[PDB]
């Protein structure tokens, strides 16, 4: 139980550690806590992580909507909890994503890779600003 | 200004029906009473990375008959790109300060697109980038249609052959879904089919469309003919059972066509319309590749010049 | 929080916690992990540490972490109790998780595992490859 | 069974002064009696996946010598692993239920050890692994140093040449460092320098060892002098500067030389030594060469022939 | 004379039950009691114009156990065929004046036989045409069949990957197809399938065979699952999808297996069979090549010793 930053929860399990690489979330001199594999009543099992004096990035919570869609964030002040949110999906993911079009000009140029995002039933659908191809966030996050 | 001043020109999907039209107007106008002058002190880059016969042929043509002068090239070998390991986006940056509009074919989807990120104020139109778009053969496309046909909505209008890799028909299928009422007919092997995106699309503004396995299925009831060559260039090699044409039109299969039905084609053919097609009157593949100019000298029009009176 | 059953690797130095989870992959397992960065010590200052239920590391495993952490503590517990102590000794070679920086070594393009033999040099740690026989530095020796 | 009966013979680092003497006094023997069928009904694979001239000759003349058969390759090219994929793992696996040994050089360090893990109860011989090991040119040279010195211990010993990829002098710096009081002279360009691994080796056995930057400094006092060739086809490009002999030994070079120095090469030579010096009395690499035929008999005799030859 | 004696041996096709049951009785003795010069004085030709590992270095391994002398080539690119355009014709014309026996492997289906029609009273035994014959290969492999299931009768066989052009599965399925009560499943992609001429041979004999799209519907009732190598130099380009293994056999697949049931495979394997396949019980490819020896110690045995070995 920590006193100012954030909890992630919720997290299904195998994510957890990829989130700590991914969002360098290790690279702090900050105090961190993290559960692998912990019970969760309404998950069976699930990942946690507590940061200390630590906030996600909008960039960081904007990722964590396709990689953790049921996580939830907690803001903590002062022993107790004063924001908590499922984060919210955006619309377009710079950077961080790799067009599986190996044939699309993002591969070989200076430019940051870009995808608009949307769709439920299954998948969510990326479609990439170059090629302007659209793929399951599945074929994509198998980068 | 005209919606198309110094606009980009990169995929049909960021244009309207009303851009579509404009060009059409604009086009027809053109091909009545020529404007010489019209790009005087203008100068355009062709930039050519990949093969090309009609498309920068009829670019640089267009742009004569305007008036413009050309710079480029037809083969990126001898750029400092091909020799000296130089960047599309640098190539792009230091064009761009040269040249009043770059024309750009290049084998890689999306190069386009990206260099509009590095020429600033200068117009990008896109002659082709990899299989994805070819909007200004769409514009040269409709205007055929338009001519031969007197309209763009409640067309009857196959498209055969390779559709997964013919960037041809991804801008055309999505400029005449633009108009009302058309129906679709996709005759291609089932490894080239036409791609999910543009299927769902046509689901999404309820536009009819189905998968036929030959052309004789649909002959009786078309009003437009659209084959394409097998993009062989951009096959993986596990498609290489599909490198020669399935679907074979001769003279002898017109007998039952619409009296007003036009064969189209981009081009270069290779085996997929055989020559007994030429003599024919449906035949009308090289009046469309002659209406590049006009559609062309169109574009080029809306996009350097504020307004035009025509 | 305190495990009834498994091992407690106490005492990592600090930035080095993550490395062992991701190296030597402790994370790919369906058993409850707890662990701890940047925790206050004392006696190190600041340290990290790994928990991992019903799980134990032979001498050999634990000998592995002496590249990395060689002043760890490797607790054995059942039934909530530290039933064995244990401290990192130098191995006489490490396989598997290091990748030969030598680009003309056969174990890149044929299916065997790397193996390196680890002997102490000056103030670095010198790792031979069992099948080009070169020799570097460990820092310069990556994993994989 | 001898020491040597059944073993793999990979690397020098893993032979003893012991093991070496044997394979010598063998090779003496067998040179003043020949045992024409010690080896009669042993089938031995000779498996060259990169050149060889010397070393692949020689050891199947010695297997014929002694009465063996020889089956294998000098070529990669038209082997199953050549055309159609095959690791070299399944190679060996195969070839180990064929024949009694195998003789192997391959371009990629390593290779014969790894051999060793798929090859059974069947012996390794290395002939050359890319950059790192060649103990049976080790085997020859230490033979022809020993008949024109009369000795392996005390000796001054020049290697000169491209000393980081000379598999050659890898084995053989490791071979004379198993000797009592041998000191070495490191003729090389710097980017081609003796790898720190065997200069670490011989610091820990007190070895004296120094770096020149010519033959001339040490002619007076060596008693061998040996010369490599710069291994061009293991070089990096970055390495390119070097792929001429940076040192010519000539005739003229040889005028303060002690009249008991012989010059050795393991060659092929390219102009490290020049012709002129074939005829002067110090020039010893064509005999050395032929020492390779009693050399290797004897390895194979101590490999595949479990008594002691006498 | 045994019925083999100066025998061509070319095809499966031509050959009994009762010649194939012969090989393998002679290799059983054989192996038990080699008979190192039976074939003293012999000279016999390799002769290899395509690639090869374990069917060149086994055949001249096994001349070697048998005392003959051995000649050839394992690349056709320095014979007169290779540089100065001389017939295969030819080729066998002039050989078969020189040698005891003729082994052949070529590219173009055929080509055994054609020899055969120059090569006078000169055996030529087929160490494989094209995608036709391997007649040796399926010696050894029923050798293998027969050491492992103690019978060639009554049993369930698979076959796995490229059918259409393993020359291996040509040879074997007609050989099996000589026994009674066999049963046999074609695990293939539907453009690699087994040719017609096979299964209506096997249609003719009443044999049980039927096509399975996985091998886990087999698993569970086959006795010898004998995997094959994608033929990708002997594909049409239009074939091209087929390169990759269409079926991965692992060591999880291997729950529900007959614990008698071995996996074959004529080898060089890409990644048809896992690695991890070979520590299990079932993995019997490797033991299968080195029977080789003595299906091919036995062959030449028979055609060129007069007399039955025992
Ligand atoms: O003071 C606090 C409060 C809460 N937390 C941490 O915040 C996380 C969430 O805070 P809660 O514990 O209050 O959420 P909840 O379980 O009651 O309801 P759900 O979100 O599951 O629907 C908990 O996992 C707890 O570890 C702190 O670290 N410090
Ligand atoms: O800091 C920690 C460490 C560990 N845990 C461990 O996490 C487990 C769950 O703690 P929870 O507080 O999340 O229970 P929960 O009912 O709210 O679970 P959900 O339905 O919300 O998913 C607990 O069993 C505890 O051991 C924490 O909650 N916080
Ligand atoms: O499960 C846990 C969680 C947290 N911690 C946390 O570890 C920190 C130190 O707790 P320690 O128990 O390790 O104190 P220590 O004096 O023994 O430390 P050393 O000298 O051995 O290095 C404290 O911050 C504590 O909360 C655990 O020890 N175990
Ligand atoms: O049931 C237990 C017992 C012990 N532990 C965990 O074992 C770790 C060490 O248990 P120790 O009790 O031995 O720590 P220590 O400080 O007394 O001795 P040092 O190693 O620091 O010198 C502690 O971090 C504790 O959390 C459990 O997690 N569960
Ligand atoms: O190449 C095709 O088959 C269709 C289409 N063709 C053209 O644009 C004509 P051209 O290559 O001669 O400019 C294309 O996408 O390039
Ligand atoms: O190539 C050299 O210069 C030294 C040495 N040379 C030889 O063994 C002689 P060969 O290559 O003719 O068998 C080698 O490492 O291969
Ligand atoms: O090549 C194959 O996959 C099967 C078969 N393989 C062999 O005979 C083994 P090798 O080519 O090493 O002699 C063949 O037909 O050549
Ligand atoms: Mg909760
Ligand atoms: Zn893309
Ligand atoms: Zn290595």
């Amino acid at each position: 139980a920590i006193k100012r930053g954030t909890v992630i929860d919720h997290i299904p399990a195998q994510i957890g550690f990829k989130l700590l690489s991914l969002f360098k979330l290790t690279e702090t001199d900050q105090r961190i806590t993290i559960g692998l594999n912990l019970p969760s009543g309404e998950m069976g099992r699930k990942d946690l992580i507590k940061i200390e004096n630590t906030f996600l990035s909008e960039d960081q919570v904007d990722q964590l909507a396709l990689y953790a869609p049921q996580a939830t964030v907690n803001r903590i002040d002062n022993y107790e909890v004063v924001g908590k949110s499922r984060p919210s999906l955006p619309e377009r993911i710079d950077n961080v994503l790799v067009c599986p079009n190996s044939n699309c000009i993002s591969h070989a140029e200076p430019v940051s890779s870009s995808f608009a995002v949307r769709k439920r039933a299954n998948d969510i659908a990326l479609k990439c600003k170059y090629c302007e191809k659209e793929f399951s966030h599945n074929v994509v996050l198998a980068n | 200004a005209n919606p198309l001043y110094q606009k980009h020109i990169i995929s049909i999907n960021d244009l309207s029906r009303d851009d579509l039209n404009l060009v059409l107007a604009t086009a027809a106008k053109l091909k009545a009473n020529p404007q010489p002058e019209l790009l005087k002190h203008k100068v355009i880059a062709s930039c050519f990375f990949e093969a090309s016969t009609r498309t920068r042929l009829s670019f640089e043509t267009s742009m004569h008959r305007l008036g413009a002068s050309v710079v480029g090239f037809s083969d990126s070998a001898n750029t400092s790109l091909g020799k000296k390991g130089e960047t599309l986006a640098d190539t792009i940056s230091v064009i761009s300060t040269y040249v009043d509009a770059i024309v750009m074919r290049h084998p890689q989807e999306g190069a386009a697109r990206l260099a509009t990120e590095f020429s600033g104020n200068v117009p990008v139109l896109n002659a082709g980038d990899g299989s994805n778009q070819h909007p200004t053969q769409t514009l040269l496309d409709l205007f055929t249609i338009q001519e031969t046909q007197g309209r763009l909505d409640n067309l009857h209008v196959a498209m055969v052959g390779d559709l997964k890799y013919g960037r041809t028909v991804h801008s055309l299928t999505q400029a005449l879904a633009k108009f009302d009422g058309n129906r679709f007919y996709f005759i291609a092997p089932d490894a080239l089919a036409m791609p999910q995106y543009i299927l769902d699309m046509l689901d999404e503004k309820g536009i009819a469309w189905s998968l036929h396995s030959s052309i004789e299925e649909v002959m009786a009831e078309v009003d437009i003919l659209y084959m394409t060559r097998v993009q062989k260039e951009r096959l993986d090699p596990s498609e290489y059972a599909n490198v020669k044409a399935q679907f074979v039109l001769r003279a002898s299969d017109l007998h039952n066509a619409k009296a007003n039905m036009k064969v189209l084609h981009p081009l270069p053919r290779v085996d997929e319309i055989a020559t007994d097609v030429d003599k024919t009157p449906h035949a009308w593949y090289f009046q469309q590749a002659g209406n590049g100019i006009f559609a062309r000298q169109a574009l080029l029009a809306l996009v350097l010049n504020r307004d035009l009176v025509l």
